[PDB]
């Protein structure tokens, strides 16, 4: 654990997330899991791909409860998920970034993993 | 797909829960018995067994068209790590026998 | 309180039933129960008869195999708790009895 | 993928087949062994019968 | 138990078309959605799932054997 940084805050919340099963991976997932009120927490990165679906993501985070935190660098939160579960996520053969994330269940509450993001709601 | 994400962690917890298992050699009956028959065909719990022994992790009988599958200590780790548990907890099988 | 009270013995060895029987007798009457000696029913033969031989070649010999089944019974009157106990006691091997609630 | 992947198997040798080996073809039906007839001879001991006629 | 004859129409799969993703929803003013498709009203489909349209039906994918409309 961290001092709250957002670059620890991803970080942090994911590891709980995945076994609480809350992440909608990729964008028509993350669209589907956003049009269901199961959605919390919604993160984007800097646009590789359509200049567009970045307008997607915010209007959609926008349109029901603005919840949003944007963090650049794809590659980055790709290898944070980087295999389909936890253990050699770093293995260079799959990295895909997601470019997309919704959170629904945003792990065991604990430890102000959650409270980062009450640190912006409001804030911000 | 070899089969739904949901069934596999159904039939891998099961064989944590208890350390061994047992299906009869029929690619037809509907259901499993036993905890996998709210959901399971057995078709798909000999398919991951088959998997789950061409990696160690298991050992495997056949008598009487009935396979019999024992967990063994690469087994109980592969799984502890594949299902999150406690790094150290295993109901299976714990009791100095007489 | 006193009920009749049947135990039916049924086995495929003769030897071990008939002392089951005897001893279960000398039990009964050493607290003197009244009870109704052992009725024979008729034993029974299951027949199975086979040619010998794997495939379909040779002389046509065949197999006869029969299993045989003894099966007796014993009536007491009295209390439950005697005849469940004595019962629950002196059988070492492989014979099957069962007793009932009532049968008068 | 398939909604054809069995027709009625209710009666007949397609329903049946041996405890042990799996077979079909020339099983014992008598006293509910459903055994095939060589498959009997093998454990026709441990089941009790033994031949003496 | 012999050699074969030879087969003239061979295919085995069709070659699942590949699509750019979502382009199902319109931003139409700054922060406006529009929906282009309904989400089909079946009780089990959570209403986060778009319905078909083709040139005069609607179908519904996940209601697989069920809501197709004539228009
Ligand atoms: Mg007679």
């Amino acid at each position: 654990g961290g001092v709250m940084d957002v670059n620890t805050a991803l970080q942090e919340v994911l590891k709980t997330a995945l076994i609480h099963d809350g992440l909608a991976r990729g964008i028509r997932e993350a669209a589907k899991a956003l049009d269901k009120r199961q959605a919390h927490l919604c993160v984007l990165a800097s646009n590789c791909d359509e200049p567009m679906y970045v307008k997607l993501v915010e209007a959609l985070c926008a349109e029901h409860q603005i919840n949003l935190i944007k963090v650049d660098d794809n590659k980055k939160l790709g290898e944070w998920v980087g295999l389909c579960k936890i253990d050699r996520e770093g293995k260079p053969r799959k990295v895909v970034g997601c470019s997309c994330v919704v959170v629904k269940d945003y792990g065991k509450e604990s430890q102000a993993k959650d409270v980062i993001e009450e640190y912006f709601k409001c804030k911000k | 797909m070899l089969m739904p994400k949901k069934n596999r962690i159904a039939i891998y917890e099961l064989l944590f829960k208890e350390g061994v298992m047992v299906a009869k050699k029929d690619v037809h009956m509907p259901k499993h018995p036993e905890l996998a028959d709210k959901n399971v065909p057995n078709l798909h719990v000999m398919k991951a067994m088959q998997s789950l022994k061409s990696r160690g992790y298991v050992k495997e009988q056949f008598a009487w068209r009935h396979f019999y599958w024992y967990l063994t200590n690469e087994g109980i780790q592969y799984l502890r790590d594949y299902l999150h548990l406690p790094p150290e907890i295993v109901p299976a099988t714990l009791r100095r026998s007489r | 309180a006193i009920h009749r009270i049947r135990i039916t013995l049924t086995s495929r060895n003769v030897k071990s039933l008939e002392k089951v029987c005897a001893d279960l007798i000398r039990g009964a009457k050493e607290k003197n129960l009244k009870v109704k000696g052992p009725v024979r029913m008729p034993t029974k033969t299951l027949r199975i008869t086979t040619r010998k031989t794997p495939c379909g070649e040779g002389s046509k010999t065949w197999d006869r195999f029969q299993m045989r089944i003894h099966k007796r019974l014993i009536d007491l009157h009295s209390p439950s708790e005697i005849v469940k106990q004595i019962t629950s006691i002196s059988i070492e091997p492989g014979v099957e009895v069962e007793v009932t609630i009532a049968d008068a | 993928q398939q909604l054809y992947w069995s027709h009625p198997r209710k009666f007949g040798q397609g329903s049946r087949s041996c405890r042990v080996c799996s077979n079909r073809h020339g099983l014992i039906r008598k006293y509910g062994l459903n055994m095939c007839r060589q498959c009997f001879r093998q454990y026709a001991k441990d089941i009790g019968f033994i031949k003496l006629d | 138990k012999k050699s074969y004859t030879t087969p003239k129409k061979n295919k085995h799969k069709r070659k699942k078309v590949k699509l750019a993703v979502l382009k199902y929803y319109k931003v139409d003013e700054n922060g406006k959605i529009s929906r282009l498709r309904r989400e089909c009203p079946s009780d089990e489909c959570g209403a986060g799932v778009f319905m078909a349209s083709h040139f005069d039906r609607h179908y519904c994918g996940k209601c697989c054997l069920t809501y197709c409309f004539n228009k």
